[PDB]
Order: C-alpha cells, then structure tokens, then sequence
C-alpha cells in the first residue's frame, strides 16, 4: 500500500488527511506516501486526444496568463465551476481533482460541399468577427470545411 | 420463396415504394438526424419514397442475380419493374450527389446494398446502428 | 393489425383529425402551458385539428413504410387521405414555423415523429413527459 | 444432372443472365470495392449482366466439354445460346481490357474459369475469399 | 530468469522497478539483469520491411534533425502520442515501448492504366507541391504507377 | 520489509546485490530501499 509506481504517462491523486486537499501526481515516477496520506485510485492514464478530434472536461483548472495552473493558499487548484472546456490535440494531459472527462474522444465534425450547419448561441459571448453574439441568434456555417 | 404478389398488394398508386425485413424506426429516425427536414414536407416524401423504391429494386435484383440472371427495365412482373425503373429515372436528376450529402455510402448502388445488409460496413461510418438496433 | 375501417368511423365532416395509442390529456396539459389560448378560441381548435390530422397522417405513412411502399396524396382509402391532404395543404400557410415556437421540433416530420414516439426525445427538450405520464 | 429447363425458366427477356452455385453477395460486395459505381448507375447494371452471362455461358461450355462436344453459337437449347451470344458479342466492344483493370484475370476465358472455381487461384490475386466466405 | 539471451535482429523490454522506466534492448547479444529489472516478455523479432510493402505504427518516436531517438530526461522516449507513422523499406527496426503495429506488413497498392484513386485529405497539410491542402479537399491520382 | 525506519541513534547495513558492496545508514531517519537492496538486520543502537 505504501508503495506507489507510477507508469509513464499516469497519474493518481492522494489525499492530505491533515489538511483534506488532494492533488495530482504525474511522471513515470515512484512516489512513497506518509501516514497521514492516502492514495485515491489505481493510476490512471493521462487521457491523450488524437488529431482531428476534441473533448470537453467539465470544471476546468483555472490558469494564469502564461497557463499556469493556478492553485489555492490551502495547496488546492483553482477550479473554474460547472463550466466546460474543449481541449484539442496536445500532449497527454493529466485531470485535476474536481474535473470530470463528460465528453470522450470524439471526432471534429466535417461537414459536406452543399451543406451547412445550423447553429445556436446559447450564451452571449463575443466571436473573433467582433460581433457581440446575444444568446438565442442562429448561424449558417457553410462550407465543406 | 420471398412474398411476391404481396409486393404488388403493396403497390403504390404511381410507381413509388416485413417484405423488406429491415429496420423503419431506425431509419426514420437516421435520417431524421442528418437534416431532412429541412428539404421541405414535400421534399422529405419525396426523397423517402425514392429511397424505398431503390430498396425494393435492390431487393428484387439480389433476388435475381442469386439465380445469376435504372437498366432493370420474369415476365409477369415487369410492367411494375418497368414503370418503377421509370419512377426512379425521373426524379434521380433532381438530387445530384445525395448519398454522399446523406452518408449512406458514393453511389445509390453502394448505399442499397448497405442499407439491405449483404456487404460490410466500415467503423468511420455511422451506418453501424441500421442493422443493430434491430438486434437490440 | 391496425383498425383501419374504425378509423373511418371516426373520419370527420370536413378532413380533420385509441386508435391512436398517445396521451391525450397529457398532451392537452402539455399545450395548455405554451399559451395556446392566446390564438383564440376559433384559433386552437384549428390548431389543435391540424396537429391531430397530421398525428393520423404520420402514422400512415409508418404503416405503409414498414411494407417499404403533404406528398402523401392503398387505392380503397385514398380518397380520405388524398381530402385530409388537402386540408392540411390549406391551413399550413397560416402557421410558418409553428413548430419550433410551440417547442416540438424543426417541422412536422420531426415533431411528429418523436410525438408518436419512435424517435428518441433530448433532455434539452421538455417532451419526456408526453409518453411517461401514460406510465404512470 | 444440373437443371437445364430451371436456366432457360430464368431467362430474362433481352438475353441477358441457385442454378449457378455461387457467392452473390460476396462477389457483389468484392465488386463493390473496385469501383463499379463509378461507370454510372445504367453502366453497372450492364457490366453485371455481361459477366453473369459470361457465367452461364461458361457453366454451359464446361456442361458440354466434360463430354467432349463468344463461338459458342443440342438444338433445343441453341436458340437460347444464339441469343445470348449475340448479346454478348454486341456490348463487349464498350469495354476493352476490363477484366485487368476489375482484377479478375487476363480476358473472360482466364476469369470465368476462377470465377466458377475449377482452377487454382494465387495468392497475388484477390480473388482467394470469393469461393471461401461461402465456406464460411 | 536472470539470463537472457537476445537472438541477432530481436529485441525485448525491461522494467527499471526503482525508476519505473522501460526501454528496448537489441542485438545478437546476452543481456544480465539486475534484481529491480524485469524483462517483460519473450524476445520477439525486429520487425522488418519488404521493398513495395509498407506498414503503420501508432505512437512514433520523437526523433531529431538526425534521426536520433530523442529520450526524456528520466530515461525514458519521446514519443508523440496518438499519432501514425507509415514506414517504408529499411532495416529491421524494433518497436519502442509504448508503440503498436497496427498496420502489418501490407503492400503498396497499384493503380492500373485507365485507372484512378479518389482520395480525400483527412487533416490539412502541405503537399510536396505548395499547396496548402485544406482538410475535406478532393484527389484525382491517375496514371499507371 | 521495504519501509525503514532508524530511530534517533541508530544505523544499519544494507546490500548492494548489483555490486556486493555493503554501508551503514545512521541518523533519526526513514529508509527506502530499491529491489536489489537488502538491509542486513534490524535497526540497532550506535
């Protein structure tokens, strides 16, 4: 039970029983616990997204300007809560705690020549156009990109 | 020893299409998805009824070919034969390239014999459901 | 095995629509809430005959589509349908994109299709009830 | 003891062609892959009732070499060979160098011959899984 | 078990236990373990590549301007995940961890006279023509070649 | 038998088994040994 290897490209996540905050721990690394210590799961491998597809992760982390992870004064992460994010092709990130993979590995759609895709906003954001979107407006994206 | 002559009981009034064994639920509601209503109520009756009238002759050429025996145009049949391959030789021009724009396979020969359930479908396409929900 | 002759017993004075097997009451409620008054009394039942008549529509034409035989316009109940037709060609124009706004599809076919219930219904739509109030 | 009047019951009406003892389906779904669709849907149907003719042409001509006895046109039958013949003699010249270019030997006399199954076929070919998922 | 001995043009992988790193060990040799190493399994062959045959690894080794196999600071080997690679006629390479043989040995196809492929790019890339071949474009590759 | 725990004053000895070479690790400290390292014996005072 003390006794802790981790794969390359794992990672598990341990839980301080003096302070209850957990954390993540990556590499292919041993780790050695403490006492006070306790390994949540058998290691998990990073989840790694292909080309071409995508995935959404509710709760993200929240990183700084540079993307660094952003963490509490009491050792937790910066979550943002009950959002989502959708994270393209990249190096086999690892999940946080508080982070749950909703959406799997799932192909980037490809739409047809002569077919288009009907689109909605369903919150009010502001586009790389310049337009500011107002929740409920519908789109045309044409094209058989 | 497929029903014949309940075919033609089944016959429509102008030359459009169990005795075909397949899943209608599942389809309707596979292409239900990929944006048919937006072809117009007139459109979508339109394009369905093609559809079946292809799928009933591609069920009648497997017939005959195990045997070996818009070209399919047995005597006693072929007037229907006849007046359904000239249903489908009129109504074909105006959907240019639709079984790619509807992912049912290049041409409406690769897409029957799909959808009738005698030649393999890929995993990169989603016509994986058609032949499985009936099996489920 | 569908009563098809007492559906003709049924058949109304002008071309409008059990034998049905759909919570009616429960669909009443469901349009109740939408703010189907506010088209008038005269209005509704308009409204309410065309939704009916295109529910006895659908499901002809997925009995007829199981064999694989407003396009719709069987030669010994063709006249019914062929007039129930054209009473829906007529009072449609005055409903554009009627559907969406009374939330229960993208048009007709979609909405009649999951109203009748084998098309699956999303939970970002508030059609669960419709064919789980009638379990229970 | 082959059934010869069962042929000449499942003769179609121009001259074109159980009885013949062979995978349909998967010789279908093996010309699937080749590119039939893209000779045009009128091209396709033509191009399988060409080479189902060259099949029971050459199921006839090993009918009749077994005891001894395009050339091809018993005087019962010799009106249906005739025709047959002629059939073929015609619509050959559309296609030069088709049996190459559709990976089945070198002219029809080399791809009957594998097609029907009588003689070896190598592993170079494709031509190994149209007589084995039959055996499957 | 402490005795392996590598057949000329095999391979095998072993576990550093302290470290939790694996790598490849080829060539006709004898190869001693220590106590923490664990050789995983049987020593299988090279896998080589006929000419006019071809075949697709998942998961390809990160190499140089070189072709040096580029390793991570811990010892193990930078691969890059999720991606194919389809290799040609060469010598009997052997398999880093972490990588899969998905296609086997299979042959370069040939197109006949009068004959064509149609062939849809499936991600953007860049030809060796200069065309910026946007993702969903279309090909005519005619000839007899 | 991987945990080690020397108290305060106190050591053991340990084997290399990669190259039969043996130490003694003192101090009031916790021990982790590798898979071909083997203590000797149980702690003891110095």
């Amino acid at each position: 039970e003390f006794i802790i290897r981790i794969p390359p490209y794992h990672y598990i996540h341990v839980l301080d029983q003096n302070s209850n905050v957990s954390r993540v721990e990556v590499g292919p690394k041993t780790y050695i616990r403490q006492d006070n210590e306790r390994v949540l799961f058998a290691p998990m491998r990073m989840v790694t997204v292909p080309p071409r597809h995508y995935c959404t992760v509710a709760n993200p982390v929240s990183r700084d300007a540079q993307g660094l992870v952003l963490f509490d004064v009491t050792g937790q992460v910066r979550l943002r809560h009950a959002d989502l994010e959708i994270r393209l092709a990249q190096d086999p990130f690892p999940l946080y705690p508080g982070e749950v993979l909703e959406k799997d590995i799932t192909p980037l759609q490809v739409v047809l020549p002569n077919t288009a895709l009907h689109l909605k906003a369903l919150l009010d954001f502001e586009d790389k156009d310049g337009d500011k979107v107002v929740a409920g407006d519908e789109w045309l994206f044409e094209g058989p990109g | 020893a497929v029903p014949w002559t309940e075919l033609l009981s089944l016959q429509t009034e102008d030359g459009f299409w169990l005795i075909l064994n397949l899943n209608t639920n599942g389809l309707h509601s596979f292409l239900k998805q990929k944006g048919i209503q937006s072809l117009g109520v007139k459109g979508r009756e339109c394009l369905l009824d093609l559809i079946a009238t292809m799928l009933v002759l591609q069920f009648i050429r497997t017939r005959l070919e195990k045997e070996g025996i818009m070209k399919m145009d047995i005597p006693w049949a072929f007037e229907a034969i006849k007046q359904a391959s000239e249903w489908v030789r009129r109504t074909e021009g105006q959907y240019p390239s639709i079984c790619p724009r509807l992912e049912l396979g290049n041409d409406w020969d690769s897409a029957t014999k799909q959808l009738l359930g005698l030649q393999p479908i890929s995993t990169v396409s989603p016509l994986h459901r058609v032949l499985h929900y009936s099996q489920g």
